């Protein structure tokens, strides 16, 4: 499922910005 | 057509007094901007509490000012760091943002100064913590919910391009909650004055837009753009375009291919995809009409926006909140040191903070 691929995506924690 | 005589009049009654209220509100922000306010208290007006926050920036910290008892939020930052990571402009920008810009959903500079070592932005408390915790933890928000968070960014972006501020920095992270329920938008850094065209690749993958992935100039469209990939994280509980690494991110960005849970609306749908529209020719909020093909969508029919900018509207949620100087909302940090050298560093470089 969808959130399913969101958790696997390891990206569901704050996102830094591209500069960090 | 859609609206009869007294519909239609209103409506742009309604468009022209937001037209005489950004050409006063402009005029205010131009003052300011261009006399900033420096140096209106000291680090010792303040006890250290607790840190709120961390970052490549420094720390914001809960501080109680000792003559008040007020808390306030105190970004520290470092100014040898500073220069070592070239963030001078950037620093000084986002300062001289926060001291000229006034809205009721912008976080207000209460006091700014420096020292020997620091640079200190003093900025109200706000209690509720970034709406990421509360996103993550309850899953997503109801439309309703969603709208009334989405209709105070709306107005935000209205002011802050009225402005010609681009503001760059959109999502669930750099927002945070109210003892209200209201929005605060606390962070200025990558924001930009400019009237036309940039070109700084700047922001974070999942909510960058097509034109800045692709190296192109761009606009103030980006941010309607992130608006809508804001909206879409609000209301599914995950944003539109996500993979394992940004290389497969920006992929499905540029794609023009985007898909919706099954609970989204229509009327949520159609706005999302006039948001998340790879073609600038075609985005909403780009457009002849402006925001108002934002405001006048039937997504937000239901949406008083003089309410929601009064402030009148009850917030679907308020956040926990035992009392004054409470941080339940907020993360736990290793507490570190705040040394002022007895030597002046990096003086030159920050006169006009
Ligand atoms: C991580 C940093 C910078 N990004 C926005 C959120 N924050 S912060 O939560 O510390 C944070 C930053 C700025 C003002 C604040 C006011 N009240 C509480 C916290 C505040």
């Amino acid at each position: 499922t969808t959130y399913a691929d969101f958790i696997a995506s390891g990206r569901t924690g704050r996102r830094n910005a591209i500069h960090d | 057509g859609h609206m009869g005589n007294a519909a239609a009049a209103k409506k742009g009654s309604e468009q022209e007094s937001v037209k005489e209220f950004l050409a006063k509100a402009k005029e205010e922000f131009l003052k300011k901007w261009e006399s900033p306010s420096q140096n209106t208290a000291q680090l010792d007006h303040f006890d250290r509490i607790k840190t709120l926050g961390t970052g490549s920036f420094g720390r914001v910290m809960l501080v109680k000012h000792k003559e008040t008892g007020n808390h306030y939020a105190m970004k520290i930052l470092d100014k040898q760091k500073v220069v070592k990571l070239k963030q001078i402009e950037h620093t000084l920008n986002e300062k001289r943002i926060l001291q000229a810009v006034n809205f009721p959903f912008l976080v207000k500079l209460e006091f700014s100064f420096k020292d020997n070592s620091n640079l200190y932005m003093v900025m109200e408390y706000v209690p509720g913590g970034e709406m990421f915790s509360h996103l993550r933890r309850i899953g997503r928000f109801s439309e309703p919910h969603a709208r009334f968070y989405a209709a105070q960014i709306v107005l935000t972006f209205e002011y802050l391009h009225s402005l010609d501020l681009i503001y760059r920095d959109l999502k669930p992270e750099n927002l945070l909650i109210d003892q209200q329920g209201y929005i605060q938008v606390t962070d200025f850094g990558f924001a930009k004055r400019v009237k036309g065209r940039t070109w700084t690749l700047c922001g974070t993958p999942e909510y960058l837009a097509p034109e800045i992935i692709l190296s192109k100039g761009y606009n103030k469209a980006v941010d309607w753009w992130a608006l809508g990939v804001l909206i879409y994280e609000m209301a599914a509980g995950y944003p539109p375009f996500f993979a394992d690494q940004p290389i497969q991110i920006y992929e499905k960005i540029v794609s023009g291919k985007v898909r919706f849970p099954s609970h989204f609306s229509s009327d949520l749908k159609d706005l999302l995809r006039n948001l998340l529209q790879v073609d600038l020719t075609k985005r909403f909020g780009n457009l002849k009409n402006g925001v108002n093909d934002i405001k006048n969508h039937k997504w937000f029919a239901t949406t008083d926006w003089i309410a929601i900018y009064q402030r009148k509207v009850e917030a679907p949620f308020i956040p926990k909140f035992k009392g004054p100087g409470d941080t339940s909302n907020f993360d736990d940090y290793e507490e570190e040191e705040i040394r002022v050298s007895i030597n002046e560093k990096c003086g030159k470089e920050f006169t006009e903070f």
